[PDB]
Formats: structure tokens, sequence, C-alpha cells
């Protein structure tokens, strides 16, 4: 038997520790995979890390011309890699801070990015309605996908790196197999509102696709079938990710526009938590990998990246 | 009904 934290039937996360020092819009946060640094990029062209647990600063990593609106890390925590409105990506050495490599090849703004698990490839989404699949150890670009009719707002890739998910302003969601480029299937609802995010679950079975409609969906990847449905918070407007939460319940987590932390239980879709202490748009919110650790950063007004902990919550107790 | 979601589990 493993040690496994526990269920509660709903978590309590608090407040622990508030980052300041982006001096513009932040637009994501990443843990580390293996647990130990916070990653941040803003419109301030800037990539901070941080320590996961404390929220201690660590270093700043620029050279971007231009905002950058994504980051991701690789799966040996090494590496970074970042899209910005520069219409480039760069790969980043974490230790020393150094670009390693600049990825051209979009005709716009570079909206998204992932490393794929065995960290070869890279995946990118572009406001120029592409997706790219990058060589990291290169630097070229291997493949060019017409993915879409609108900008691309969310590229990933699933557990063995076999399947990548893109999602789009022209509504849709689309499966593409990584090794030939093919799209192996298109997610179409009832509607069509734009998909500002999506993302697989850790084991690659069901997708969470966010719309602009203030909607979280969790799709059955192979029926095509919508399975559970979240609402009750705000996005109209933004790019908001959204997380799946494991480490302690079973939880979907995400971002608003009315600055609060949703946090739902994924199986009931009851809202269990809403944390409040942002001033401006929650805009990206991530899990910690083996903590229940959640980080979320805010918009213009805001500036501030906010770490919650939860290690106790509710737990339903039978009198008999 | 209610068929409980796994999203961790490796099948």
């Amino acid at each position: 038997a493993t040690q496994s934290k526990p269920t509660p039937v709903k978590p309590n996360y608090a407040l622990k520790f508030t980052l300041a020092g982006h001096t513009k819009a932040v637009s994501s946060v990443k843990f580390s995979p293996n647990g130990e640094w916070l990653a941040s990029s803003s419109a301030d062209k800037l990539i901070k890390i941080w320590g996961a647990y404390d929220g201690k600063f660590e270093k700043t990593i620029s050279g971007h011309k231009l905002g950058i609106s994504d980051v991701a890390w690789s799966s040996d925590s090494n590496l970074l890699v970042s899209a910005s409105d520069d219409k480039t990506l760069k790969i980043w050495d974490v230790s020393s801070g150094k670009c390693l490599k600049t990825l051209k090849g979009h005709s716009n703004y570079v909206f998204c990015c992932n490393f794929n698990p065995q960290s070869n490839l890279i995946v990118s989404g572009s406001f120029d309605e592409s997706v790219r699949i990058w060589d990291v150890k290169t630097g070229k670009c291997l493949k060019t996908l017409p993915a879409h009719s609108d900008p691309v707002s969310a590229v990933h890739f699933n557990r063995d790196g076999s399947l990548i998910v893109s999602s789009s302003y022209d509504g849709l969601c689309r499966i593409w197999d990584t090794a030939s480029g093919q799209c192996l299937k298109t997610l179409i609802d009832d509607d069509n509102p734009p998909v500002s995010f999506v993302k697989f679950s850790p084991n690659g079975k069901y997708i969470l696709a966010a719309t602009l409609d203030n909607t979280l969906k969790l799709w059955d990847y192979s029926k095509g079938k919508c399975l559970k449905t979240y609402t009750g918070h705000k996005n109209e407007k933004y790019c908001i990710f959204a997380n799946f939460s494991v480490t302690g319940g079973k939880w979907i987590v995400s971002g608003s526009e009315d600055n609060l932390v949703y946090i739902w239980n994924l199986q009931t879709k009851e809202i269990v938590q809403k944390l409040q202490g942002h001033t401006d748009v929650v805009i990206s919110t991530a899990c910690h990998p083996t903590e229940n650790i959640i980080a979320s950063a805010a918009l213009e007004n805001d500036k501030t990246i906010k770490l919650w902990k939860s290690d106790c919550g509710t737990l339903e107790v039978l009198f008999q | 009904d209610e068929e409980e979601i796994d999203v961790v589990a490796v099948e």
C-alpha cells in the first residue's frame, strides 16, 4: 500500500503566500513536474521562477521582445518553453536562464505551448490558426497542421505523447495523431461557442474544455460525448486555464472573471469551494503534482500570484 | 446510473 492523501468531501484551501513582482498582467503559472518550482509568464515579457512551497522568488528569465501568453515545463523540470506575442517560442535552460533555441515559423502571436512527455517535442498554437510540432534538440518545425479557422487557444499532448488536443475560437476541439499529423477527431456540440481552453485528463481518456459561455465540459474522447458540465463561474472573454486536481480529492479548478478561484466536485459537478482574495480576473490556476497546493494568478489591476494549500477538509461521518 | 469517472486510472 502507498501513501495517498485523504479524499475529503470538500477541500479547505487557505491562502498562504502572495507573490508580487510582475509589472503587467500575469498570463500563466505552472508547477514544475518535480514539485519544486512555480513558473509564471507575463505581458511584461518576463518569466519568473518561484519556490513551490514558500513562494520565494528564485530568478527572472528575459529575452522575449513582446508579452508572453504561456509557459510550459519539460518532464525533467530542466527546460521551459514560452509562447510570445513576438511570434516566436523560446526554449530556456532553467538553471542558467539562457535561451537555447528560438522557434520561428508562426505568422502571428503564439498563444499556447506544451512539451510532449518524452520532451523531445513541443507543440504550439497561434493566432495564425495553425498548430506546429517542433523538434526540441534542433529547434526546427517538424509539421504545420492547418488546424482551425480562428486563433488556437490551447494545445496539449496526451499521457503517451501519441495524440495532441487543440481548441480554437472557431468553436472546435480537434485531436491529432502526433506521428502523422492526421486529424483523428473533431468535437462539436449542439452549439459552437468559442473554445478558450482544452486539456487531456491525466490518464488520457477524457478532455476538459472551457467555452466562452461560462461553461467547463468534460468530454469522453473516444465517443465524442460530453459527460459532465461545470457552471457557476464567469468566463466570457479570457482564455482561463482549468485544471484536474487529484492529490486530495478529485476536483475541477478554474479561474474566473469575477476574481475568484472555483473548485468543483469532478463527479457530482457541485461547487465545493471559491477562493477569494484576488482583486482582478483570475486568468490562470495550476495544481501541484504531489501536494494539495493551488497557484493562482490575476490580471493588470492585481498583478499578484497566490499560493493556496488545503491540508484538511469536510468529512462525512455516519453516526449510528 | 452515475458511472464514476476515473480520470487518473491507467487502463
